[PDB]
């Protein structure tokens, strides 16, 4: 016997109320993936004179935080964009990574020192903690592994477990009623424990992107020498396995897609798909064809894969269809801004314009707006760019 | 900014859930019904189901469950909405006046979770120690039913259970013992688990029973002495009880899903069960008595009882009756049988309860083209589907009709002296008298002795003393009853004729040029006791009686040709004790005495249409609290009749109307009839309470319907209609229409039962070339459960399906539309159709279809094939507007009669919807709300001129001005967005504001422009501006209209104060309920108008109003803003009630 899955019959039976409910889900949802693509226009953002955009997420449907290689933190309404900025949190550069808990009250982002972790409570973006000291060197990750237990990478190769417990959230609040100024809850790592090193470079130790996989309670975990890392994460932080990631260098960006079990990994130029549970071999990777620019950022909505790139292009991936939508279907991120300090004088002395890095983009919690956001893909050139797309 | 207002013209009706216990009392058995925003409560009795109390509740009801706490005299009921407010309610009485107690209340939303993958659910321990609610996949929220719990307090026991398909709470055990299946990577199993409040944690509980039928759920939690648990699925019923198992599978359930049950016996011998078709059967619990005493399950055994309405919800009752609640038909009350009858039923109808739900479409006409306005509606599906012809007025039943034109007027008689009952009926004519003899339903012409047959009746009825009275232009004559003689007969002293005339049983006046004379009845013989001769011309004059005289009136009401005056006469001595101008070029035509309420009003009608009345002081003949409303454009006769022994008045007129008084007020309906010249009432025995109904033509004789505002003539289809349009051309209807066929042994398929498609005058199947492109032969699979679709033409005053039109295989006919196109003069039936199959998510074929319905023949007269489903269709500027799937096409109308491309939109996900006015169009997107176009005559194009960058999932849209768009979407929101031409930039050109947001509840499947009140024109101080209808799901049908900016900037602070002021039952807040809703974000309601709430202003007391009206801004048209009184709200509110 066959599935009912038409719209057209979701449709009728939605006029007669005939338990048009979860059942079609996600044919609702998928179809709106496949389409919305090409439906999309962008509308640039005036952030001013900031670096680059490097971490953004939607805290609510309307509102993007935005968290920068130079360490400025601030709020983007993407309606009207008005910006406005957050505290940044110090210890007892830049915001190189930003994770909400899954129960969207905790945001975990780098702080004043890289090489601490800085925690505010949802939807206030309230201080809550104090920088650490459990990595030596700067915090390339991040990933929520209950509401009160996030993890933390880094590019020492080390990997700090940490709990916000109630006792620093009651703390935080009893502080802050007792003080006008905002002062700090202390924490500390629950655990602190390095990844396995492979036969690749010893200096390339960094960990530079998480992954939590709710359903089996795994942290997922990827180094730029090219591996990845398999934790378990049910109440502390265990070593599952480790492998090789297909393409070994630029792996900056992680996901993991909770309806398909699976992971989703940049690189110079593919895009990986990984459970990691399974062989070497069933690891199928697609080319972005901007190559020479890596990949920058990537998400799941449905069966479909956002793939943000060094060419400042947005690719749409279908899961099913195993390919690009559509000649592929690419938004490409405008001019954004650009600095024209001595550095840009002296070596990109004829480069008004770059196709800009897409360092972070995020759905909001319809998936009809996707905001975007980056700069130049060169190391020292200081150039924002930001833009919703809707 | 925006500026709108959404009103329910009538309430939901399709039964979304149902229950028996003992609520009103213990000995009351109630039946309770669920209706999506509506809880109705019934008692049983021997006599049929007694409605007792209604409530409509801020919040769509998910679950309804009663249970008697122990100490409790009286059933609790629990009720949970759909955004997860919580409470516990008593009925409560004190004299007639009937209130829902909330003992408890609270919202129970997580704040993160995912809601539940098959509905809500929550159910309530036997010894009612807890409620149990499945809220969230993963969570089981436990209620503890602690007195101090008044707050619904709840805490989450994690459920390694994710799936949860049904739960119920087993009788029987210490503990409180939860039962319930859920669905698992194993497939489904029964689980129990002893919950302890204590330590708030599952226990284990008695027993487990793994792998039930995979198509398991509508747990049955099984009382003393038997104890255990059935599980019922599409193919089998099992018993559990610790150790012992039992099961039965009966291949007379294999044939349909149950879909509900209900306990028969409160021992559980016996259980009820209902199927999708509304197949009732009795599943029996057979008894064994064991050795030691105690009692067992010895087999189960499943009886088909016949036939019912499709049951949503089933309740045994009371004397061996059952009653079914229908979500998708009329809801059915059925008597059981212990023998069955010839055709093997024991299933006998008892009662029938009406349901509009789903209202899937409806178009705003005029049959009788008057411009008034009715609603026609594709409404019910499967066997239930019926077309609902609904619209402002009363309709009549018509017993018989008669080809007698030119009747001057009509009234009722005894003949026989023995007989209470109207035995004769007169009509008058100009020149000569009939009489119509009345002889049970049949009716016959004949000639009444002592009446004048060569003269003009300007009156009759039966008087006092037994006996019949004729008035004529030459004389008043009075006629035994018995022999039908001739007693006595007066006549004017100058011989000058008659021209007008009115009679009691007591009482004689008539009107002879300016003169009036005034004669008593007595028996067989008419005293002249006074005459008069007035200033001017009689144009009218009435004597009826009023109040407890017997058949004495002490007044004479009259009309005049010349100063167009109403006066009141003293009898018998003519003497004047009031005189009131009614004004005007135009003279009275009618004059009528009556009582509405044990109150006394005087009528007076105009030849232009125009009615005044007053209040009526018998023992003076004063005149006050005068009122004017304009009834007809043709002269109007006003009459007394009866209904339901209450007295009513009847004004026949171009216009047809019922006058009746409601809270001292006198209200005005239409009467759903082409023309009325003139009517009488009529109590015979073939026709009793009926009244007797004369236009230029004919004469009808029927019964008047409950003088209800809203009528509705139901036409069964027996088969779910989708879409309707009119052709007032042809005088017909287009209605597309859906019946179920099996693809059983056939090889085709084979109906359920005949319905209009298969009943029809004549019928056709869809001959088109287009779609035979590609099929693969082994298609057709055996039991599948095929809609085959159909386009039904019916005549507008006989609802006879004229024509059936079959469409193709598969092909769900999508949308109709009715409309001239090009400069072609004709009318055209339009259709948009889709082929769809069960794999494809968007359908990638469809046609639009354009046919004529003319010399009783549809035929077709265009055909496109299209790349998607036609969502919609709507007239523009000649051209048509289509879309289809993903894109918005234009086909102009060529002089060949077809269409052609034009052009075409794309930028959307998917435009179910589409809506023109001008030179601009509103389309709806699946997800990403509306947007505006404008057509570019010049460039051949649309020009996209705004969107709106928010998301909604639309479920329909419509043009309210040039300016302003509605939309409605699928978690039961509204919303208006508009365009902003102070907009400085292109990027914010581009944009549409969101400038209203509001919750509905109901979910909206379509909008239509038009009104069901007949236009006052020449009165443009109405608050509304345009008019669209808009129906629902569950049988609710509401208007949206826009206002003005002081007119909404009034009206959205009084929704705020109402919001505040009247309590919901679960004390759910008002701003919350209608805070727009979504999983994603929730806003306080703008731009809207709750007409709900605003017309609930007239359903609260004045103590309440002056809350509500306390320091309100209001522009009482002088432009000067002043605080409101709660008179000026309440005819604004009246206003408001009028344009629906």
């Amino acid at each position: 016997p066959p599935v009912k899955r038409s719209l057209v019959y979701y449709l009728k039976n939605r006029e007669v109320r005939l338990q048009n409910e979860t059942s079609y889900s996600r044919v609702l949802h998928g179809y709106a993936a496949q389409q919305l693509p090409s439906l999309l226009k962008e509308r640039e953002f005036h952030l001013g004179t900031l670096n680059k955009v490097f971490a953004s997420q939607w805290l609510n449907h309307r509102q993007v935080v935005c968290g920068t290689k130079c360490n400025t933190l601030f709020v983007v309404d993407v309606q009207t964009s008005q910006i406005t900025k957050i505290p940044i949190l110090k210890d007892r550069c830049g915001i190189h990574a930003i994770e909400l808990n899954p129960s969207r009250t905790l945001l975990a982002t780098g702080g004043d020192n890289p090489n601490s972790l800085a925690i505010y409570r949802l939807p206030t973006l309230d201080p809550v903690c104090v920088g650490d000291d459990g990595h030596k060197d700067w915090i390339f990750s991040i990933a929520w592994i209950s509401d009160t237990m996030a993890v933390s990478g880094s590019r020492d190769g080390s990997m700090g477990l940490w709990e916000v417990t109630d006792d620093v959230l009651t703390k935080s609040d009893a502080r802050h009623n007792v003080s006008r100024v905002p002062v700090y809850a202390h924490i500390t790592h629950k655990a602190l424990k390095d990844i396995p090193k492979e036969d690749t470079n010893p200096d390339n130790c960094k960990v530079r992107a998480l992954a939590f996989n709710n359903k089996n309670k795994e942290l997922g975990a990827v180094s730029l020498d090219g591996y990845f890392h398999l934790w378990k994460a049910e109440n502390t932080l265990s070593k599952l396995l480790s492998t090789k990631l297909p393409y070994c260098r630029e792996n900056v960006c992680l996901a993991y897609g909770s309806e398909w079990s699976v992971y989703a990994v940049g690189s110079q130029a593919h895009v990986s798909f990984l459970d990691p549970r399974q062989p070497s071999y069933n690891v199928k990777s697609v080319c972005s064809r901007e190559r020479g620019s890596g990949i920058r950022s990537v998400s799941f909505y449905e069966h479909i894969i956002t793939v943000g790139t060094g060419q400042g292009s947005l690719l749409f991936y279908d899961i099913r269809a195993q390919r690009f939508l559509e000649e592929n279907l690419k938004l490409t991120t405008g001019k954004g801004w650009l600095n024209h300090d001595e550095t840009w004088r002296n070596y990109f002395s004829d480069i008004d314009f770059f196709p800009n890095a897409v360092y972070t983009h995020c759905y909001d919690s319809s998936g009809t707006k996707l905001f975007v956001a980056g700069g130049p893909l060169p190391s020292g050139l200081h150039g924002n760019y930001a833009g919703l797309w809707s | 900014m925006s500026y709108n207002y959404v009103v329910t013209a009538q309430k939901p009706t399709a039964v979304n859930g149902c229950v028996t216990g003992h609520f009103t009392s213990a000995e009351d058995l109630n039946l309770l019904i669920a209706k999506n925003t509506r809880l109705e409560i019934y008692v049983v009795t021997a006599e049929g189901l007694r409605p007792v109390k209604e409530v409509g509740m801020y919040g769509k009801i998910a679950v309804m469950e009663l249970f008697r706490p122990k100490g409790e005299s009286k059933d609790l009921l629990f009720i949970l909405t759909a955004k997860y407010n919580a409470c516990i309610l008593e009925y409560k009485q004190s004299g007639e006046s009937i209130d829902i107690i909330t003992r408890a209340h609270g919202n129970v939303q997580d704040r993160i979770g995912r809601p539940s993958e098959t509905g809500i659910i929550g159910i309530i321990d036997p010894e009612c120690r807890m409620i149990g609610l499945r809220l969230y996949d993963g969570l089981f929220k436990v209620i503890p039913l602690d007195r101090d719990n008044k707050e619904l307090k709840a805490f989450n026991i994690r459920l390694e259970e994710l799936h949860v398909i049904d739960v119920k709470f087993l009788y029987g055990c210490q503990a409180p013992t939860i039962c319930f299946v859920y669905q698992d990577p194993q497939g489904r199993h029964v689980k129990t688990y002893e919950v302890s409040l204590r330590e708030k944690e599952f226990n284990k509980g008695p027993w487990k029973q793994e792998n039930v039928e995979a198509e398991a759920s509508m747990v049955i939690a099984v009382p003393e002495p038997f104890g255990g648990a059935i599980i019922i699925g599409q193919e089998s019923i099992t018993y559990h009880n610790g150790d012992k198992y039992l099961a039965i599978a009966p291949p007379i359930i294999k044939q349909s899903t149950i879909v509900c049950h209900n306990r028969v016996d409160p021992n559980g011998s016996r259980y009820l069960l209902g199927d999708m078709e509304g197949r009732l059967f009795m599943l029996l619990l057979e008894k064994e008595e064991q050795m030691d005493g105690t009692v067992t399950l010895k087999d189960l055994r499943v009886e088909l009882l016949g036939e019912t309405s499709i049951a949503e919800c089933l309740t045994y009752l009371d004397n061996g009756v059952v009653f079914v609640g229908s979500r998708l038909g009329d809801s059915q009350l059925v008597k059981l049988n212990v023998d069955s009858n010839e055709q093997g039923s024991y299933v006998v109808a008892m009662e029938t309860f009406t349901n509009l739900g789903p209202i899937v479409d409806m178009c705003v006409v005029d049959l009788e083209r008057q411009g008034q306005g009715q609603l026609v509606t594709c409404s019910g599906a499967f066997k239930e589907g019926s077309l609902r012809i609904i619209r402002n007025g009363i309709g009549i039943h018509e017993h018989a009709s008669i080809d007698l034109p030119g009747i001057k007027g009509l009234w009722p008689l005894r003949s026989d002296p023995n007989r209470e009952t109207d035995d004769t009926l007169v009509l008058s004519f100009v020149g000569q008298t009939r009489v119509l003899m009345l002889n049970g339903e049949e009716v016959e012409e004949t000639e009444l002795m002592g009446f004048v047959d060569d003269q003009q009746t300007f009156f009759c009825g039966n008087v006092a003393h037994q006996q019949l009275i004729q008035i004529t232009s030459a004389s008043v004559r009075l006629v035994s009853q018995e022999p039908k003689a001739l007693v006595s007969e007066w006549k004017e002293p100058q011989a000058k004729n008659i021209s007008v005339a009115s009679c009691n049983s007591s009482q004689v006046v008539v009107a002879v040029g300016r003169a009036l004379y005034y004669l008593q009845i007595h028996p067989q013989e008419l005293r002249q006791i006074s005459h008069t001769e007035m200033e001017h011309e009689v144009a009218c004059l009435d004597i009826t009686p009023l109040g407890d005289s017997n058949g004495l009136s002490p007044l004479c009401a009259i009309g005049l040709w010349t100063d167009i005056s109403a006066r009141i006469l003293k009898l018998p001595s003519f003497e004047l004790l009031h005189k009131e101008m009614l004004g005007g070029e135009i003279i009275p035509r009618s004059i009528l005495m009556t009582t509405f309420e044990s109150s006394h009003y005087l009528l007076c009608a105009l030849g232009d249409g125009a009615l005044f009345y007053f209040g009526l002081n018998i023992e003076t003949g004063l005149l006050s609290d005068r009122k004017k409303v304009t009834l007809g454009t043709q002269p109007t006769v006003l009459r007394t009749f009866r209904s339901l022994s209450t007295t009513n008045v009847f004004a026949c007129s171009d216009r047809p109307t019922v006058i009746y008084s409601s809270n001292h007020k006198l209200v005005f309906s239409n009467v759903n009839l082409k023309e009325v010249n003139y009517m009488c009432p009529l109590n015979s025995d073939g026709y009793p309470d009926s009244l007797a109904l004369a236009n230029n033509s004919t004469l009808t004789i029927g019964t008047i319907d409950e003088i209800q505002k809203l009528h509705i003539r139901t036409v069964p289809l027996y088969e779910s209609p989708r879409k309707i349009c009119y052709q007032e051309v042809s005088q017909c209807f287009g209605v597309l229409s859906s019946r179920i066929e099996v693809q059983d042994t056939s090889g085709g398929t084979t109906a359920l039962r005949p319905s209009a498609s298969t009943q029809a005058l004549s019928s056709s199947v869809s001959s088109s070339k287009l779609f035979s492109s590609s099929t693969a032969p082994h298609e057709t699979s055996f039991g599948e459960e095929v809609e085959v679709h159909n386009l039904l033409i019916i005549d507008q005053h006989t609802f006879e399906v004229l024509h059936a039109h079959q469409f193709l295989q598969n092909e769900y006919a999508l949308s109709l539309v009715s409309c001239k196109l090009g400069k072609d003069p004709n009318t055209y039936f339009i259709v948009g159709t889709a082929m769809v199959y069960p794999e494809e998510a968007e359908p990638k074929q469809g046609r639009i279809v354009v046919f004529q319905y003319s010399d009783g023949k549809l035929q077709t007269v265009a055909e496109k094939e299209v790349k998607g489903a036609v969502y919609s269709m709507v007239e523009f500027n000649g051209k048509l507007l289509a879309s289809i799937n993903s894109t918005v096409r234009l086909y102009e109308w060529t002089t060949e009669k077809e269409l052609r491309t034009e052009c075409n939109h794309y930028n959307n996900i998917m435009a179910l919807y589409l809506k023109t006015k001008g030179d601009f169009i509103l389309v709806g997107d699946l997800m990403r709300s509306v947007l505006l176009l404008a057509y570019k005559p010049m460039e051949g194009n649309f020009e996209e001129i705004a969107r709106d960058f928010n998301p909604n999932w639309m479920s329909a849209v419509e043009i309210l001005d040039d300016d302003n768009f509605l939309g409605a979407e699928n978690a039961f929101n509204l919303f208006v967005c508009q365009k902003d031409s102070a907009a400085t930039t292109d990027e914010e050109r581009q944009h549409l504001q969101e400038v209203g947001l509001f919750h509905l509840g109901e979910f909206v499947n379509v909008f239509c422009h038009g009104s069901l009140v007949m236009q006052n024109l020449g009165e443009t101080s109405t608050p509304t501006q345009g008019s669209v209808l808009f129906g629902t799901v569950n049988g609710m049908i509401g208007l949206v209209t826009s206002l003005s900016e002081s007119w909404y900037n009034l009206l959205l602070d009084m929704q705020n104060r109402l919001n505040k002021v009247i309590k919901s039952v679960g004390k759910i807040e008002h701003s919350f309920w209608r805070s727009f809703h979504t999983e994603r974000k929730t806003e306080p309601a703008t731009g809207f108008i709750d007409g709900d709430l605003i017309e609930s202003f007239l359903d609260i007391s004045r103590p309440k109003m002056q809350e509500v009206v306390a320091n309100l801004q209001y522009d009482d048209g002088s432009g000067m803003k002043r605080e409101a009184t709660a008179d000026d709200l309440i005819k604004v509110v009246e206003e408001l009630t009028r344009i629906h």
